[PDB]
């Protein structure tokens, strides 16, 4: 149960990056805060 | 195991302030940090200085208690009488893992804290 | 003591070629970052874990 809850967390903060047409690079680095984000709310409780 | 069983007080403090979450994240044992916060120890516990179960693991450079300690609702921005951060001490002291685990979780903004020991031997 | 770091290794059942015989063989390493073993044997670049 305690690895099932770590993957649980674990999942809840993966970022899915769906497919789009136009890779633009520029707003792929609008995602920063969100994945700056997830990883304080992995790092925390 | 034993002593807890007994009924021995798991968030008993010394003269100081010293908890045994205290002293075990101070000395780097992370399976009875596991074990004592199980056993509803204070993890935001505070010395007569102000130090916190996270301010010796980040002291001592101990960067899976400063995870663990994190991931059990300890504060990465509580303060000491001294004017230290978790943080700030893992910076004054250079422990580049410990930095980059409490730099995600601290927001933005020379004494160390040492545990009472025994130097009785026969 | 308690936890210490990890070395992660991926090893797939595959079959080689002179005997047909199956064998485990490593195809990829975890340390910090990742590394795969290509085709020719060379461990490539590391690169972020995308899943």
């Amino acid at each position: 149960g305690e690895l099932l809850h770590s993957l649980e967390g674990f999942l809840d903060c993966s970022l899915v990056l769906p497919p789009t047409d136009a890779p633009s690079e520029q707003a792929l680095l609008s995602l920063v805060p969100v994945q700056r984000e997830l990883l304080r709310r992995r790092y925390q409780s | 195991d034993v002593l807890i069983k007994h009924g021995v007080m798991v968030d008993a403090t010394t003269r100081m302030g010293y908890t045994p979450l205290h002293v075990a994240s101070h000395y780097g044992n992370i399976k009875l940090v596991k074990f004592l916060l199980q056993h509803q120890a204070d993890v935001n516990a505070k010395t007569k200085l102000g130090y916190s179960p996270l301010h010796q693991a980040a002291q001592q450079g101990h960067t899976d208690i400063v995870t663990l300690l994190l991931k059990n609702g300890a504060s990465p921005n509580e303060v000491s009488s001294d004017g230290t951060t978790p943080l700030a001490i893992a910076k004054r002291l250079g422990y580049i893992s410990v930095t980059d685990v409490l730099k995600v979780v601290t927001d933005e903004t020379h004494r160390m804290s040492f545990p009472e020991t025994v130097d009785e031997i026969l | 003591p308690g936890t210490h770091k990890v070395y992660v290794e991926l090893q797939e059942l595959v079959m080689d070629e002179k005997n047909q015989e199956l064998r485990w063989m490593e195809a990829a390493r975890w340390v910090q970052l990742e590394e795969n073993l290509g085709e020719n044997g060379a461990w490539g670049r590391p690169h972020l874990s995308h899943l």
